[PDB]
């Protein structure tokens, strides 16, 4: 059943972040910039992830109880954490990048303060970029909460897709595999100068980013798809439309593991 | 009918 | 060595035969001292932290 | 507020703490490292080659540069001859270079053992150590002379040979190639009986007489600090 | 350590001069300078001061704007460019150093100086007594006031004695109200109230004869008392 | 043959020493009320050192402290405002001591290297220069102090301590009772005797003027890396890699107390007492220092302040604060 499948996904979401957020501030600690970033990740996914309920809700059956004072701050929160997530993704490679291709010239970016102010730009981007949701839509029309839009209701919307699809998944991603690619090359061309290390590292940058671009890529193809060519009637293909929401959700969801408990100082530290 | 939008269906 | 050993029975010597005190006495007056300056120890007793330099 | 002469003060504070910085840029940019071994391990031929001052001095340093990179090896000088209280000073060091002479056979178990206690040591558990088989030239004469054998000190030799893995230099005998891989092998089970992946060993074969050493301390540095970036990313 | 300063003459009023002030014998760039200069018959009156990595820099109101002071560490050479000179510029100027942290003694080395000849919120030191006829042998006290208490909130009270022997610069006795000058014979001493001061001069010595200048550090327009001549 | 008397004597001094042991510190001292809960926070957070700390001390005027790490640099704070008053480069990379005058004019160091140098801090040149160097010992210098503005008493892994004469820049007086590197070292309240620590798993008690060993004291099972001499004079608490730290008396010649607990598997760093005596302030491996009450013998307190190894603390000669200095770079000061 669809609410139970959203169910579970947010439990199993919600206790991964909180274990990864109960330990960055505990029993590991946050001087370090990439304990900062794992942090705030996590916050991210876990903000995210109060959302499900509602949309879980509102598919089960065809109507919005909560009103439209929830409509507009359901939709604003989920769109600023989807938005900050990526960008909090984006901020981690980059700094893995600076880190291993640069650690020296690095050395000024590459401090709690910078990372915080990181943070609070993707953070500032994230609710820019939810403004438009949060004012121009979820009236609910009566029915369900969707962007209503001034008469030009095709152009508007249509816009809104492009801009929201690039700046949350394709900048994001290019970005994420140039940074991830760069890394190799530094690995493997220091292994080929003295391959368990070549091997682990290569395995971790594939499943990093297959997964990212899993996860999510189902969402934004059809959001993409829906607007060039009509989709199939309401009954066709109504289950697929949520299955790639909750996919999109998996990506939140398996966060904290991928950044979190295989990362070995994170381990070390949770250990005691 | 019904349309997609963002994340949930739209009522026409 | 000869020499060595000579200077450690030596040392023993001159050491072994040095005054002591009774264990329980030296506790006492450890104690005493302890008890004399309780109020002048600004750890042991926190004064007001006008006083207080670090603040 | 602040008086007149605390604004000073801060100033001149303000003044060290950029002159800190300054020298924060050099510490990360030099590299450390420790050189240990015994009499007969050669240390001095290493040390010597420095192509890039007291009597009783506790410590000696050696400065060499490969491709704009700073080196700094350190040599420990007038001792008691115990590690494992000053050892603790070494806790942060780049790496650990350990020089051994393949050719005493007699003497191979006490660099055993020394390289041993140094992998177990509490406190060097984050450090690589970076082994040398020097004189190797010697190692090569004494097998292909026949007068002494390793069986009898290393029984495990008797039934030992050398891996696929092996590289062998051209025209080298295989007697030589089985004492060489031998003596590398079994320092790697010390190496590979506790590692666990913080540490790692980088072993190589040196002569006395080599100008490949700076460039193999090159890449073995480069490897170690590469290894300690990618775990503190996480992603190690 | 020493100082030697060059650059004096006689400019036509309204003329531009340039004094320069060069330091051996130790570290010139971890020294604030300090310009200080005397009138024919006057006391001290600060100039401008220039920190040691040349961040803070202070002038003095009369000479505002018209004075304005470079230094060059690498040449361990501290300048004074002079612009629109009027007749009251006329005075003999001294570089004076001072080093800032706890427990240091700033103004501890004056320059002999140049002499330059021309063709209301600050402290304001009062010392009545313009001279005390005194013999050898003998103590004097040498008391001055100040308009406000010099005793900061930190618990330091800004104060200095400054001693000048006729053909010599002006030399540090005591600063901070309390500590002694090194070199300076250890039966000079000196206490205040804050507002009021005092300098005892015990053992009067014929070296001990000059003029006695007071100064107040507390606000960075600093200012000099009448001066008693002993 | 002479190794037959030695086991006499010793026999004799446990003979002797046990007969003393009329009853333990804790018997005497049960009634007095406990020392409660102390807490204690950071009030000033002292940073920029670039490697580990390694050793700090006290100036006598409870507002200047010397800080040591293996960076190569000395750098002295003004505890009461964070401002740093000096910033000395060391010639040697690795020191491992440090200390501060009592006049506040003159700073030792010393490490792997053989010299324990001498900076002078007031210098009519404006900066500090060396004044002195002293390299008579054959072992890395493990704890420098000064008894007065000319002599200084310095510790080495040589296994023998030596005490200076800054003018000359020679031995005086040489000791060589210990078996083992000597770790600690510290003076007496009076200058007249000092105790110092080595790996042998004993402490014994020296004498300046005649250099020869008045008492010794076993005491512990590994090595000792910390004294402190007790503000009387007539007791001394050291650190040991054995987890417990154990009280001496020079006067009945036994160890009064040890304080130890069970969750304590790390050996000590540091050890100092609070200005009454009444408080063991000890460092210890596991990243946190415990406050152990001189008499009770029971944790007051605990300061986990530090992410790394602490290896120094000190209290002020007025007792109103407690420097923490760790290999993390950073020095808190606790009141």
């Amino acid at each position: 059943l669809v609410p139970v499948l959203y169910l579970l996904v947010c439990a199993a979401g919600l206790g991964g972040n909180t274990l990864v957020i109960y330990v960055v501030l505990r029993f590991a600690k946050m001087k370090t910039v990439t304990n900062i970033y794992i942090l705030n990740l996590a916050v991210a996914d876990v903000l995210y992830m109060l959302g499900l309920p509602f949309l879980a809700t509102q598919n089960a059956a065809s109507f919005w109880p909560f009103g439209p004072v929830l409509c507009r701050l359901v939709m604003t929160l989920d769109g600023v954490n989807q938005f900050t997530s990526v960008f909090c993704l984006t901020v981690m490679s980059v700094d893995r990048y600076l880190a291993v291709v640069h650690p020296l010239s690095s050395a000024r970016w590459r401090r709690p303060r910078v990372a915080k102010l990181a943070s609070a730009a993707a953070w500032v981007l994230s609710l820019c970029m939810s403004l438009p949701l949060l004012v121009f839509a979820d009236v609910q029309e009566g029915g369900t909460c969707n962007a209503s839009w001034p008469e030009p209701v095709g152009l508007w919307g249509a816009v809104f897709i492009i801009y929201t699809a690039v700046l949350g998944f394709f900048a994001p991603l290019l970005v994420i595999c140039l940074c991830y690619l760069l890394i190799v090359v530094k690995v493997r061309a220091a292994g080929v100068r003295v391959r368990r290390s070549e091997r682990k590292v290569t395995r971790m940058v594939l499943v990093l980013v297959l997964v990212f671009a899993g996860c999510w890529l189902p969402f934004f193809t059809v959001n993409i798809v829906n607007l060039a060519v009509a989709l199939p009637q309401e009954p066709a293909s109504a289950g697929l439309y949520f299955f790639v929401v909750i996919l999109s959700y998996a990506n939140s969801c398996a966060n904290p593991v991928l950044y979190g408990f295989l990362s070995d100082n994170f381990r070390q530290s949770f250990q005691k | 009918c019904r349309n997609f939008f963002w994340k949930t269906f739209s009522s026409c | 060595s000869i020499a060595q050993a000579r200077k450690l029975v030596e040392q023993l010597k001159m050491e072994a035969n040095i005054d002591r005190i009774k264990v329980s006495k030296a506790a006492a007056d450890l104690m005493a001292y302890c008890e004399a300056h309780a109020k002048e120890d600004p750890l042991l007793t926190p004064v007001p932290a006008s006083e207080n330099p670090f603040r | 507020t602040l008086s007149a002469e605390d604004k000073a003060a801060v100033e001149r504070s303000k003044m060290i703490e950029k002159q800190l910085q300054k020298d924060k840029q050099v510490y990360r940019a030099t590299h450390r490292l420790l050189l240990l071994g015994a009499d007969n391990s050669g240390k001095s031929t290493i040390v010597k080659q420095m192509r890039i001052r007291v009597k009783t001095s506790g410590i000696f340093e050696t400065k060499f540069q490969v491709d704009k990179v700073n080196f700094h090896m350190f040599d420990v000088g007038a001792q008691r001859d115990e590690r494992r209280k000053w050892i603790q000073c070494f806790n942060d060091v780049t790496a650990i270079i350990f020089v051994v002479d393949s050719s005493d056979y007699n003497r191979l178990q006490e660099a055993l053992n020394d390289f041993k206690s140094i992998w177990n040591n509490r406190w060097l558990r984050t450090i690589s150590v970076i082994l040398f088989l020097n004189k190797q030239d010697l190692l090569a004469e004494k097998v292909l002379a026949g007068k002494s054998k390793i069986e009898d000190y290393f029984p495990e030799f008797a039934r030992y040979t050398t891996p696929e893995d092996a590289t062998p230099e051209p025209g080298e005998d295989p007697r030589v190639t089985r004492a060489k891989y031998f003596i590398r092998d079994e320092f790697l089970r010390i190496s590979t009986a506790s590692g666990d992946g913080r540490h790692y060993c980088y072993p190589h074969f040196t002569c006395s007489v080599d100008t490949e050493n700076a460039r193999r301390i090159f890449n073995d540095v480069t490897d170690i600090i590469i290894k300690m970036n990618l775990r503190d990313c996480g992603l190690f | 350590v020493q100082l030697v300063e060059s650059g004096g003459g006689l400019v036509q009023p309204g003329g531009s001069r340039k004094l320069s002030c060069s330091a051996s014998g130790f570290a010139f760039s971890s020294f604030g300078m300090h310009w200080v200069r005397q009138a024919p018959e006057k006391g001290l009156e600060w100039v401008a001061y220039i920190s040691s990595g040349s961040g803070t820099i202070y002038y003095a109101d009369t000479v505002k704007g018209r004075f304005t002071i470079s230094r060059d560490d690498p040449k361990n050479t501290l300048f004074l460019q002079m612009t629109s000179l009027r007749s009251e510029d006329t005075a003999m100027y001294y570089c004076v150093r001072s080093i800032y942290y706890y427990g240091s003694s700033p103004f501890d080395f004056w320059g002999q100086g140049t002499t330059l000849t021309v063709s209301s919120a600050d402290i304001v030191m009062t010392q009545a007594t313009s001279s005390v006829p005194v013999t050898p042998g003998e103590s004097v006290s040498i008391s001055c006031r100040s308009s406000k208490s010099l005793l900061h909130s930190n618990g330091n009270t800004y104060l200095y004695w400054f001693l000048q022997r006729p053909g010599q610069s002006p030399q540090l006795l005591i600063y901070r109200m309390s500590n002694l000058a090194s070199g300076v014979p250890d039966r000079f001493s000196g206490s205040g109230s804050g507002t009021a001061f005092t300098l005892t001069i015990s053992r009067l010595e014929a070296e001990d004869v000059g003029v006695y200048y007071c100064m107040q550090h507390l606000e960075y327009p600093l200012t000099f008392g009448a001066g008693t001549k002993l | 043959q002479l190794r037959q008397e030695a086991e006499q004597l010793k026999n004799q001094i446990r003979d002797a020493r046990k007969a003393c042991a009329d009853a333990t510190l804790s018997q005497i001292t049960n009634n007095i009320d406990p020392v409660g809960r102390i807490q204690m926070r950071t009030r000033r957070t002292l940073r920029g050192h670039l490697a580990k700390i390694y050793a700090m001390h006290w100036g006598t005027d409870s507002r200047l402290l010397v800080s040591a790490s293996q960076d190569g640099k000395l750098i002295i704070w003004d505890s009461y405002t964070t401002n740093k008053v000096h910033a000395i480069p060391l010639r040697s990379s690795w020191v491992m001591t440090c200390a501060y005058a009592p006049s506040g004019n003159y700073v030792a160091c010393g490490g792997l290297d053989n010299i324990c140098s001498i900076y002078n801090l007031k210098t009519r040149e404006g900066n500090v220069r060396v004044s002195r160097e002293l390299a008579g010992h054959t072992g890395y210098l493990s704890c420098c102090r000064f008894l007065d503005d000319n002599q200084i008493v310095t510790s080495s892994g040589d296994t023998t301590c030596a005490l200076w004469d800054i003018e000359t820049g020679q031995q005086t007086t040489t000791f060589t009772g210990h078996t083992g590197d000597v770790m600690s070292l510290s003076l007496a309240p009076d200058t007249r005797l000092f105790v110092s620590g080595a790996c042998d798993a004993s402490a014994k008690l020296w004498d300046v003027r005649e250099g020869m060993c008045r008492q010794t004291f076993t005491g512990h099972e590994s090595d000792i890396n910390a004294i402190c001499f007790f503000p009387n004079g007539n007791a001394f608490a050291t650190g040991s890699d054995d987890a417990t730290c154990r009280l001496f008396d020079l006067r009945a010649d036994q160890e009064l107390m040890t304080y130890s607990h069970d969750n304590i598997i790390c050996g000590i760093t540091s050890v100092s007492f609070s200005k009454s005596g009444r408080l063991l302030l000890a460092g210890y491996d596991d990243f946190n220092c415990n406050v152990w009450d001189a008499l009770k013998a029971d944790r007051a307190g605990v300061l986990a302040g530090h992410d790394n190894r602490v290896s120094c603390l000190g209290v002020t000669d007025d007792g109103m604060a407690v420097a923490t200095g760790s290999w993390d770079s950073f020095l808190k000061i606790w009141n």
